[PDB]
């Protein structure tokens, strides 16, 4: 629902990073894996699916910020059109 | 020699022949150009407001 | 808001995207000639690098 | 050679497929 | 278990009883928090 | 002189790294050194300055 | 007045601030950095 906000900027720099038990056969594996990965831009493809994708969330004046004033010009023509006739 | 401390980038070549470390600053590529060069307003400039 | 113009019109330059870069090729572009950049696009397979 | 993969369910990194009950091995995590 | 490839973060403690890889994505901590027509009349 | 700019955003991440010879004792030590000086916020000091 | 007119903004802002409650998850790297931490704020 896009019921919070982030504020200000981060407090410390970190990375997330897959671990492995001392002497794993599969850390030495994983290192070349997650380089492989980094260098063919795959992590950032992932990281767009699963966050950009999921998204559902001076300067001059614009007619949005004077409107109004152009809707009572228009409604004072008319009232006034509607006097003038009545007169009539 | 037996060390680098330099602003040395991390990748897969580098690891397979040798060790780095964890990295002590992040970064990414990114474009050099001239500076702007701010341009004059412009001849009906009085119609921006 | 002419009042609070002024400084903006005195002070305007714009910028450019690294696809507007890849799009111009009357504007040059290189890199260092041996580093991580050279490398990561010669090994890279995205449509821009 | 089989992995001991282990995670939490911390979206977006790990979260249930919808009507997981009909999907089998690792397929029910998306 | 054997591996964790997980939302996991890297720091001194762990790394002196386990072995992490090259981070696959940077983060930082960060603060969460709660988040007219008629307008010419406002000055 | 300040007569140029950065443009657009960063096409990849990396981060520097120090390197070590494969088989250096060094090479154990330095990943130590370099968390304790990110906790500590010396390299957030030596950015700064 | 037109010509005029056309919450917390860091974490010092926040320690500063008691009365807005502040917390984090209870096992995880951010405990443990907050309570091993020796900055002033933290």
């Amino acid at each position: 629902p896009c019921d919070t906000m982030k504020v200000g900027g981060n407090l410390d720099s970190k990375g997330y990073g897959i671990a492995t038990p001392k002497g794993s056969s599969l850390g030495t594996p994983v290192n070349l894996a997650v380089l492989k990965l980094s260098e063919q831009g795959v992590l950032d493809k992932l990281k767009n699916k699963w966050w950009y994708d999921k998204g559902e969330c001076t300067s001059a004046l614009s007619l949005s910020n004077v409107a109004g004033v152009f809707y009572i010009l228009v409604g004072g023509l008319g009232l006034a059109m509607l006097v003038a006739l009545i007169e009539f | 020699a037996d060390i680098a401390i330099a602003p040395l980038t991390i990748t897969l070549v580098r690891e397979e022949v040798i060790d780095f470390s964890k990295p002590f600053m992040s970064l990414g590529i990114s474009i050099m150009i001239k500076k702007p060069q701010k341009s004059k307003p412009g001849v009906f400039s009085f119609l921006d407001p | 808001n002419l009042a609070a113009f002024l400084t903006v019109e005195r002070m305007v330059s714009p910028i450019e995207s690294a696809e507007d870069l890849s799009k111009q090729t009357e504007i040059a572009y290189g890199t260092l000639d041996s580093g991580s950049t050279k490398e990561f696009f010669r090994r890279s397979k995205i449509a821009v690098f | 050679k089989t992995v001991v993969v282990t995670t939490i369910l911390e979206s977006p990194y790990v979260m249930m497929k919808k009507n997981h009950e009909m999907l089998e091995g690792n397929e029910r995590y998306e």
